[PDB]
């Protein structure tokens, strides 16, 4: 008889610019006419709920509950109540999260790896690989750009955070873009926009045309 | 489904894409068809030959033993791949043709897209590109082994697959 | 209390070269008489457990049992059943234990990628990444072999299988092996060896070091 | 009369995944009823053999009887005792057979050796042959893929394993693929992998390609 109190990932913050809590409920016995309220530290109700589901089939209710809260509120790390009403409990159920403390910052690098040279020779798909290391917490947001435009989310995937072999605190991810080689071996750029807590302005990118590592002094040309 | 054809770009990379025009290839080959004046379409050279044809290292036919009912399932599945990428790339509106509810100029090329085929599998392509001689001449090999009776009778299931994608 | 399931993994099954049948029963309080044998649908089957797993912060067992079975007869898609018998549980329980079926076998294409030379440049450390694209299904395993010695786990670690971009079916890993600059400079050629079921030989090898990306005809060198 | 049982090859257990045996014999009654059988010191219930061969016209008839039997027994030399009865012999023609051991593991040297140019002038064939020495136990199992498929054993021949001239323990074999011209120049990474026990993982891999071997003709020393 516990709620699920999902925190809002830093990639929900940078992708809709807003800080949205959402708590799940979970183990809880059938019943209608279920109401659930959010209350900060103070425990003044903060926002009405929205989107809420039906009952749940399965004997486990699992209901949304929408709430907007002020970004510096959630950035300075107070403890969010979010309480639930249930007929069966006589106290509603109350779940909290606060962000973690401590989580020292580190700025995360972003390498890219184009695609390796026999992957082309493939000439069917290649992969950029916007590599992405040496950050804490576990929480980025790598989003793809080609020619400075957005990149649909199906052309990229972003691996899970994960520790690195080297620093015990840092984590790193690393994410891939599908791209056709056609696209590559003509000259497109493909960026890579990181979003962190650690970085200064919160986004570094970096780009990979075809022509990054050439020499760019000398157009060495090999000819029949 | 996934066959490694990749988006179209005969008449300009997709948005956010911008060069990659293939301009039309008004050159005969002196091997095969000698003297011809036809100019290949940026579309054929494009065409998404599928699993018939893979460019590692070169060209290389990749129907070098295969079946007449495999030969069918990939022309059937690069056909309908065909389809799907002309619609992405008509839909965007990058085709020149495309700058019902269909987009403007697609039945036009998917029919024509056809068309390239039908001709490939028959061998009497106007003329050969670097994909086209190899091919005609495996397709060729397989049949007989009588390619217009073959097309004559598979038109129909190839069309239908054209339908399908659609 | 309950009986889980932990059907041997390729991971699992080629690093140590034997299908080691794992049976887990999580949280069961520290009892004694704990009994633990494995059948088939005939029934023949038994295997002694051995080196049962000690008590967890949580005060509580969990029950472990090793069993040996020959790869044929676990690749024969014979369901495994591991008996369980002990004072907690108010009856025996079966556990049941199975490969998934109905999935097709896609190689792997193992590229290998040399580090960003940005990386290089800051003269701090250089990440090797293999990518294991296009392989189905998701269960491979990555080793790392330096001049054709293995490599301690703890250099490089293994990202989780994850579905691949565009296609469907198919799945991507990355390995990140983590060596000093001068060490990659020198260059020892690093080689990424992965294990995966769809390949033919069912191990495949990949090689890189400073000079596979220089072109090989010229050697245009600029001075000052 | 005496069971000539062979062991399985090294071959046999890497091509197939499965080690198969038979009981070839020396006979002197053409035919008898009975079949084969195969026995182990366990006394473990003997495997299903099938597909006896016929009746051998000159009385040197010869029998196979197929079984199955784990990689790991096999691997630990446990003798295996071939049981054969037939009605002219009332006792069972007891023979057993194990791999050797107390021979030394040494890890193979695979390299690739390019054509020879006079060949490659005559644009006709290109015969790469995969020189692999150095490895001390007998079997060895040569695989040649090409541009990342398998080649049938059609188009490489593979020598017997020899002495080494040299080194009288180690021992050397050779496999020799031929391809048209026209293929060696496209440059499709011609591939061998030789499956020997001594080898970390069972297989190592070495790729040769048209541009492999080439050394540096241009060196431009631009200086200013
Ligand atoms: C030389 O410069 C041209 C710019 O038009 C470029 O296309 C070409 O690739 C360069 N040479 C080499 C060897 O890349
Ligand atoms: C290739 O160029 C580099 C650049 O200085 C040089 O160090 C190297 O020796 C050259 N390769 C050969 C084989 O000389
Ligand atoms: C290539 O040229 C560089 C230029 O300084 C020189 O140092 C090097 O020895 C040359 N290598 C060969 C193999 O000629």
């Amino acid at each position: 008889i516990r709620v699920f109190a999902i925190p809002p990932s830093f990639a929900s913050i940078f992708l809709t610019k807003s800080t949205k809590l959402t708590c799940l409920v979970t183990d809880l016995t059938t019943y209608d006419s279920v109401t659930i309220s959010w209350t900060r530290q103070n425990g003044e109700a903060v926002k009405t709920h929205t989107n809420i589901s039906e009952s749940h089939p399965n004997a486990t209710f699992s209901a949304v509950g929408e709430a907007s809260i002020c970004e510096d509120d959630w950035n300075s790390g107070e403890r969010f109540t979010c309480t639930v009403t249930h007929t069966d409990l006589p106290s509603p159920l109350k779940q909290t999260i606060s962000r973690p403390k401590g989580v020292a910052l580190h700025r995360p690098d972003v390498y890219l790896l184009p695609p390796a040279r026999e992957q082309l020779n493939l000439r069917e798909s290649a992969t950029i690989t916007c590599l992405v290391t040496g950050f804490s917490p576990a929480d980025v947001f790598v989003q793809w750009m080609q020619r400075g435009q957005p990149l649909s989310p199906e052309k990229y995937v972003t691996s899970a955070p994960m520790p690195e072999p080297q620093a015990p605190g840092r984590y790193f991810a690393h994410s891939i873009l599908t791209v056709s080689e056609e696209e590559w071996n003509t000259g497109e750029t493909y960026t890579c926009v990181v979003a962190h807590e650690a970085l200064p302005n919160r986004v570094t990118e970096r780009t990979v045309d075809k022509s990054t590592g050439k020499p760019t002094l000398y157009n060495v040309s090999l000819v029949m | 489904y996934i066959r490694g054809c990749q988006s179209k770009t005969y008449d300009g990379k997709i948005f956010p894409g911008k060069g990659g025009e293939k301009q039309w290839i008004c050159k005969d080959t002196i091997i095969h068809g000698d003297t011809n004046g036809a100019c290949i379409p940026p579309r054929t050279q494009n065409l998404c030959v599928g699993e018939l044809w893979d460019k590692s290292y070169g060209g290389r036919s990749n129907i070098k033993n295969d079946t007449k009912e495999l030969l069918k399932e990939k022309i059937k599945n690069a056909i309908h791949k065909e389809t799907e990428l002309l619609y992405e790339y008509h839909d965007t509106g990058t085709a020149i043709i495309s700058k019902n509810g269909l987009p403007k100029g697609f039945c036009h090329a998917v029919q024509r897209s056809f068309i390239d085929y039908k001709n490939m599998i028959l061998g009497t392509s106007v003329n050969i590109y670097e994909h086209i001689g190899k091919l005609q001449e495996d397709i060729k090999k397989i049949i007989e082994k009588n390619v217009n009776a073959w097309w004559k009778g598979i038109e129909r299931e190839m069309w239908d697959a054209v339908r399908c994608a659609i």
